[PDB]
């Protein structure tokens, strides 16, 4: 999940 | 390592009206986190699918998506005329974000082997110096195809030029242009050309030739 | 409706700076990360990587490091992508896409791709050689020597649509060429003309070549 902080939130 | 995401087999032939399933793996789990796209041409890919199994708004119900961890499935429930063409799977759950090799989607029909024609340089273009040896390899199918082109019995590669349409919209097949360039005086210091095509049609190549002096 | 509209085609000197824009319209530039793909011949996507256009952070694809430089212009909503030290192997199409839409997003919305030359080539008018020799015959026209794309070619002016071939061109030592057949039935040529009709805007040439018999 470490694409989570850039592209979703 | 990055991500290598599989689509295998690199082309699916069908008949409108089937159902499809195409299959994306991934080299390593990646949770739902894989979108799919439509491309056509040299336009834009068009999200089908997000997130493995996600709908998105204005997409027809035909499409749909399943699978987890490695294993992906794009389903067509019933193919239309407009849903040929190329189909890309990606993954967004680490970096850098990858795409697979692509699916092609095509029509299928019998295999056909290749029209071959062979044409000797035009007098214009011997006037300016230049020799073009031109072959069609026209109309055949599956589009998996080989040319060689041989000068007085040699297997020749510099100055060959090929291109390759894309299926045919009247009648799904497949073809292909190659043109060997030599000045006007290397043409002149050989007799045969020829061309062979090796496509699945057949064990034995398709021999065009000319000779220069006839 | 959101819509991501690309700066124009162009043709780039090798080893210079280009720079290329995704101007956005219908929705707030600054919501979601905006990413570039390239799409080269197979076809073959590749992701080059991403910019958050809030804060500026970025992802790159460690392939394109140097090579590719990513930026926004918040007060134009305008992302752009810059290249350095432009090669042959950067000749491809490039599209930005915002990755957005219903949570959770992904790439929803793509620009109409911007096409990049990279050649050392100047605007050269075609020359359009004829391609002369069963039940049927196949004739054809060689078109060769031009710069830039495109070239299109009907045959009798649009009259003969059938049995065509019109390739796709092809760059090839900082010039194009283009090649199309026609088939027709051999009972019909010589005593029905066939001419390849050839237009090249760039150099404002329309030209005709009449196939006859050698």
């Amino acid at each position: 999940n470490e694409t989570d902080v850039m592209l979703l939130n | 390592s990055d991500i290598v995401l599989t689509q295998s087999p690199a082309t699916l032939s069908v008949t409108p009206g089937d159902r499809v399933s195409l299959s994306c793996r991934a080299s390593q789990g990646i949770y739902n986190y894989v979108h799919w796209f439509q491309q056509k041409s040299h336009e834009s890919p068009r999200l089908l699918i997000k997130y493995a199994s996600q709908s998105i708004s204005g997409i027809p119900s035909r499409f749909s998506g399943s699978g987890s961890g490695t294993d992906f499935t794009l389903s067509i429930n019933s193919v239309e005329s407009e849903d040929f063409g190329m189909y890309f799977c990606q993954q967004t759950n680490k970096w850098p974000l990858t795409f697979g090799a692509g699916t092609k989607l095509e029509l299928k029909r019998a295999d056909a082997a290749p029209t071959v024609s062979i044409f000797p340089p035009s007098s214009e273009q011997l006037t300016s110096g230049g020799a073009s040896v031109v072959c069609f390899l026209n109309n055949f199918y599956p589009k998996d195809i080989n040319v060689k082109w041989k000068i007085d019995g040699s297997e020749r590669q510099n100055g060959v030029l090929n291109s390759w349409t894309d299926q045919d919209s009247k009648d799904s097949t497949y073809s292909m242009s190659s043109t060997l360039t030599l000045t006007k005086d290397e043409y002149e210091r050989h007799n045969s050309y020829t061309c062979e095509a090796t496509h699945k049609t057949s064990t034995s190549p398709i021999v065009k030739s000319f000779n220069r002096n006839e | 409706e959101v819509q991501l509209q690309q700066s124009g085609p162009e043709l780039v000197k090798p080893g210079a700076s280009l720079k290329i824009s995704c101007k956005t319209s219908g929705y707030t530039f600054t919501d979601f990360t905006f990413h570039w793909v390239k799409l080269s011949h197979g076809p073959s996507l590749e992701w080059i990587g991403t910019i958050k256009p809030s804060n500026g952070d970025t992802a790159y694809n460690q392939k394109f490091k140097g090579k590719a430089t990513l930026s926004v212009d918040k007060s134009a909503s305008t992302a752009h992508i810059e290249f350095r030290s432009l090669t042959s192997e950067d000749s491809a199409v490039y599209f930005c896409a915002r990755f957005g839409g219903s949570y959770p997003y992904a790439m929803d919305y793509w620009g109409q791709g911007t096409s990049v030359i990279v050649s050392s080539a100047k605007t050269t008018p075609p020359s359009v050689y004829p391609l002369a020799p069963n039940s049927m015959v196949t004739l054809g026209c060689l078109v060769k020597g031009y710069f830039p794309e495109p070239v299109t070619v009907t045959w009798n002016s649009g009259s003969l649509s059938s049995g065509v071939h019109t390739f796709p061109a092809v760059l090839q030592s900082d010039l194009y060429t283009l090649s199309s057949s026609v088939t027709v039935p051999s009972s019909t040529w010589p005593s029905e003309t066939v001419t390849c009709n050839v237009a090249h805007p760039a150099s404002s040439t329309k030209v005709d070549k009449k196939i006859v018999p050698r």
